[PDB]
């Protein structure tokens, strides 16, 4: 399947010192039996935890492919580049946990697509950039730590960021 | 002078004890390894001996022997990368493989000056190819070269090695690479081997031009398809074709067969009937693999001729029709007929007790096949039959015991049939006898105590059968048992304290049973130990502490290779027990696995995992996988349960565990599923249970449990339903 091939894309990008994803199968159905990979009771990919496996690498674009991903922890990795503007194309969602890594780049705005997400932790990264006022746009959102990393640009209370505390900015070099 | 280079290498060995018969005082010719002619030094060969030191130092040293012809160094962890150095033109030959070296694959044009060397062999290394290709490897005067299965990516690769041309080459091997794109030897006239396996061509079928002088082409493993036939047309001259684990589509094309032995077409998209004009490749033909296709009908009766033809293997295809016994007598060839995965039908012939005396290795496994096991099959008094795979088939009534007259049976699979009445005592006498698969039948009884005088005994599966009654104790004779699957029967009695003596034990797996009384500590002495499911029971106890013991002094590459399932437990039915049922399957069928929907409640609407076992570690591991589910088990979960870094799974549900979850269990970092559910365990859910970043499921339901969910880490993602009922906790997350 797509999602089977995305995912591979991914075990490219990434490098696996620990070899977590030796399980990831390419030649495979779908990639529903992988480990840390799950799948509903339809067999598409409803998460991938592949959260603090040492792993080092890039994230990538395929990685979008993944429609009804929801929880999907890359977090606590040596994960290096830019945050995929396609993550947004991953329309169901609930949690991107992409927190303390050293991802460089913007944070896209392109999240202010994912109506479902329900939790944001580009925490403790570098990022470089100005927050979405499209992530103002989200209102669900229970929790939302981005903190560590220099944005500014502004702290938006366009309000759908009414609900948070500032101990979600913490250094942003914010306002 | 010589000698003095051989001293100077021998400094810088860590580890200087190595070459201890080389010393100053003594004539080079005298030391290990050291070959000479007409006293002066013409070859070292120190394969493995663990050098432990870098390329550079080798060549510095050794390269430099004026005169020196070859160099085997194969297996000496030689570190590091190659460079330019003064070589002599004499080093004809090196044997770099099943060692360390690094850099890109360029750094081999440097053996350019080493100015006669034809054969080089540094396959099993990680050399890369990193960049973007051209430029040439310039080693022409190259005989043989072989770069296999090292770390090699690209396309065209196979031009760049051959790109200063390739004339004087007879053998190439560039496999377990992912090299790609184009092929071309066909400038290569003297070539006699080429093994692409295991790479990434998708796209060009090879030109081999000429193909003169051609004998073995393994394009195997590749996403290869496209016309071959016409490809290889042009040889005749051929001794193996291996064309397999590929994309090749149609009926089976003409093909070259005057000298061909060796034939693999497996694994493919092949269809069709096994064609006649196969025929004359009989004269010599010795082995053919067409397993693994989409041919159909029946064996055609000229596989008679082929006396020569030691093994056939044409498992997983349409093929039909009763077991051609009138072709199978006439190829006093055969010691291997794989028929596995096919529609064969019918009783097992009578006139088939001979092949039990000529063959090896008899696979009639997931076929059609009726009636009962022969009783006479193995009544040949010559008989060698090491393998017997009659598994899943029809095979009705009693296990003949008759069958201990086939004294060179190593493995025994009977099962998935529908075998009734006891098992045989009589196979205690199999002397050679390693693995012994019974499962999924209607066997009953008892666990025949006999079983004792098999000292080889490995494997022992009897799963989903009547078998009462305890464990044979006189088992414990059996040394090198590794995986005792006894799981859904109505076994009695309790875990021998003497399990933990077997050093190799490595699946137990008690599931479904009645076995009752306690954990025994004595479990924690079995190096091997990686999976116990002991789940749906009746046993008594504590978890004990000294369970745990060896963990992270473990090895488990015995059990390694096995081929296998894991149904995962749905949870979504009530009955359904366990976390999930880890079955052996090798040759049994994927698809007649709901053939166990009547003993087992549990949904096959699941998600079934599979595969060969492979074990996370090699040495210094821990056990991989608990499940103590569904018993009276209870009291304290020791602090020592957290000694288990390799761990992926542990369910210790239903009981009555009592007490607090130790902090501890924070450190199964390899801990992918945790359930502690339905128990009588109370307090709070230590934060430092935080540290399990690759859970993918919770259940910590039905407990007394209190306080807060601890929502730092994967645990926010966890639906609150497996947090439910503990009235007394804090969270919803
Ligand atoms: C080493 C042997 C004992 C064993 C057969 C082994 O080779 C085998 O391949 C093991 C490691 C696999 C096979 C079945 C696997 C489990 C199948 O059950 C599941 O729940 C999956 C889902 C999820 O992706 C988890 O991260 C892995 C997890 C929980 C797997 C964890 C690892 C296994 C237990
Ligand atoms: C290259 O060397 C490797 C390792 O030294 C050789 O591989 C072993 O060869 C023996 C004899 O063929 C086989 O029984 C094994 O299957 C091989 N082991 C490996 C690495 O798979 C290989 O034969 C050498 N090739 C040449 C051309 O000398
Ligand atoms: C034909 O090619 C196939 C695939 O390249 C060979 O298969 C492998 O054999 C080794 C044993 O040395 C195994 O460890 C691999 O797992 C095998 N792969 C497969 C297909 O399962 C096959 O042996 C080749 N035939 C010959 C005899 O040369
Ligand atoms: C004795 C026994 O347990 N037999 C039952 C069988 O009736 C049923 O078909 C199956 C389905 O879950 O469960 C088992
Ligand atoms: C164990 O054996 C009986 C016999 O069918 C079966 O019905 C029951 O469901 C099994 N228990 C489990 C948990 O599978």
């Amino acid at each position: 399947n797509a999602e089977g091939d995305a995912l591979s894309a991914l075990k490219n990008s990434l490098a696996d010192p620990n070899k977590v994803l030796q399980s990831w199968d390419a030649t495979l159905v779908t990639p529903c039996t992988w480990f840390h990979v799950t799948c509903n009771s339809d067999n598409s990919v409803t998460r991938v935890d592949l959260g603090n496996a040492n792993l080092s690498g890039q994230l990538v674009m395929q990685l979008g492919q993944l429609p009804n991903l929801q929880y999907l922890e890359l977090y606590s990795n040596n994960i290096t580049g830019t945050i995929p503007e396609q993550l947004g194309n991953l329309t169901e969602l609930v949690s991107l946990d992409l927190y303390l890594n050293n991802l460089s780049g913007p944070i896209p705005s392109t999240l202010g697509r994912l109506k479902k997400l329900r939790f944001l932790r580009l925490n403790n990264n570098s990022l470089s950039g100005e927050i979405p006022r499209s992530l103002t746009a989200v209102l669900t959102l229970q929790v939302l730590d981005l903190s560590n990393n220099p944005l500014t640009g502004d702290i938006p209370v366009n309000g759908s960021f009414s609900l948070f505390t500032p101990i979600s900015f913490a250094n942003t070099k914010l306002t | 002078r010589e000698i003095h280079q051989l001293i100077s290498f021998k400094d810088v060995l860590p580890d200087k004890n190595l070459l201890p018969d080389w010393s100053s005082n003594k004539n080079p010719c005298t030391f290990d390894g050291v070959t000479c002619r007409d006293d002066k030094v013409t070859s070292i060969d120190l394969s493995s001996k663990p050098l432990n030191v870098g390329f550079s130092a080798v060549s510095s040293s050794l390269l430099s022997l004026t005169g020196l012809e070859s160099l085997f160094l194969s297996n000496s962890h030689i570190n590091g990368s190659v460079s330019g150095f003064k070589c002599s033109a004499s080093l004809t030959s090196l044997d770099l493989s099943r060692n360390s070296l690094s850099g890109p694959v360029t750094t081999l044009t440097s053996l350019g000056s080493c100015s006669g060397l034809k054969f080089l062999n540094v396959s099993s290394n990680t050399l890369d190819f990193p960049g973007k290709v051209s430029g040439g490897l310039k080693l022409n005067s190259l005989e043989v070269l072989d770069l296999s299965a090292n770390s090699i990516s690209g396309a065209n690769v196979v031009g760049w090695v051959l790109s200063d041309g390739c004339g004087e080459l007879k053998h190439l091997a560039i496999s377990g690479n992912k090299i790609s794109g184009d092929v071309d030897v066909s400038r290569c006239v003297n070539l006699e081997f080429l093994d692409v396996s295991s790479n990434n061509f998708s796209t060009g079928i090879p030109f081999l031009g000429d193909c003169s002088a051609l004998q073995h082409l393994d394009i195997s493993g590749n996403k290869l398809s496209g016309d071959f036939s016409r490809a290889i047309s042009t040889c005749t001259e051929l001794k193996l074709l291996n064309i397999s684990s590929n994309q090749f589509v149609g009926p089976i094309p003409p093909l070259p067969l005057k000298s061909l032995q060796y034939l693999s077409l497996a694994e493919n998209k092949f269809t069709g009937e096994i064609p006649d004009f196969l025929s004359g490749a009989c004269d010599t033909l010795t082995g053919l693999d067409l397993s693994g296709n989409h041919f159909y009908g029946a064996v055609p009766p000229f596989f008679g001729s082929c006396s020569l033809l030691e093994s056939l293997a044409l498992s997983s295809n349409n093929f039909s029709g009763e077991l051609p016994m009138d072709t199978l007598l006439k190829m006093r060839g055969l010691k291997v007929l794989d028929l596995s995965f096919n529609e064969f039908s019918g009783e097992l012939p009578e006139s088939l007790t001979n092949l039990s005396a000529s063959l090896l290795t008899l696979d009639l496994s997931s076929n059609n096949f009726s009636g009962p096991i022969l009783p006479n099959l193995c009544q040949n008094p010559k008989n060698t039959l090491q393998e017997l795979y009659l598994q899943n088939n029809g095979f009705t009534g009693k296990i003949p015991p008759t069958l201990s007259n086939c004294s060179e049976l190593v493995s025994l699979h009977l099962s998935f049939n529908y075998l009734s009445g006891t098992i045989p005592s009589s196979l205690g006498s199999l002397s050679k006898l390693r693995d012994l698969k019974l499962w999924l039948n209607m066997l009953e009884g008892e666990i025949p105590q006999e079983l004792m005088y098999v000292k080889t005994l490995e494997t022992l599966i009897l799963d989903f059968n009547d078998l009462t009654g305890e464990i044979p104790s006189g088992l414990s004779n059996c040394t090198n048992l590794n995986w005792i699957s006894l799981s859904n029967n109505r076994l009695t009695g309790e875990i021998p304290k003497w399990i933990g003596r077997l050093e190799n034990l490595a699946i137990l797996k008690l599931s479904n049973n009645s076995f009752s009384g306690n954990i025994p500590a004595e479990l924690g002495d079995c190096r091997s130990l990686i999976w116990l499911d002991l789940n749906t029971n009746l046993f008594n106890g504590t978890i004990p502490a000294a369970m745990f013991k060896q963990s992270g002094k473990i090895a488990a590459n015995f059990i390694a290779g096995k081929r296998y399932v894991y149904i995962k437990n749905d949870g979504m039915k009530k009955e359904c027990h366990g976390a999930g049922n880890l079955l052996e399957f090798q040759g049994i069928r994927s698809e007649q696995l709901n053939r166990l929907s009547t003993r087992n409640p549990c949904n096959i609407t699941s998600r079934v995992y599979g595969g060969h076992t492979s074990p996370t570690f090699d040495n210094n591991g821990s056990m991989m996988f608990l499940d103590m589910s569904y018993n009276m088990l209870s009291g304290y979960i020791p602090k020592e349960i957290g000694s288990m870094p390799y761990l992926f799974i542990l369910n210790l549900g239903h009981n009555d565990i009592s007490g607090s979850i130790p902090d501890e269990v924070g450190d199964l970092r390899g801990l992918n599923i945790l359930d502690l559910s339905s128990n009588k365990l109370d307090g709070r859910i230590p934060q430092a249970m935080s540290a399990l970043t690759m859970l993918t499921e919770i259940d910590l339901s039905n407990n007394n449990l209190s306080g807060p969910i601890p929502e730092m880490g994967q645990f926010e993602t966890f639906p609150p339903a497996k947090f439910l009922n503990n009235p007394g906790l804090c969270g919803y997350p």
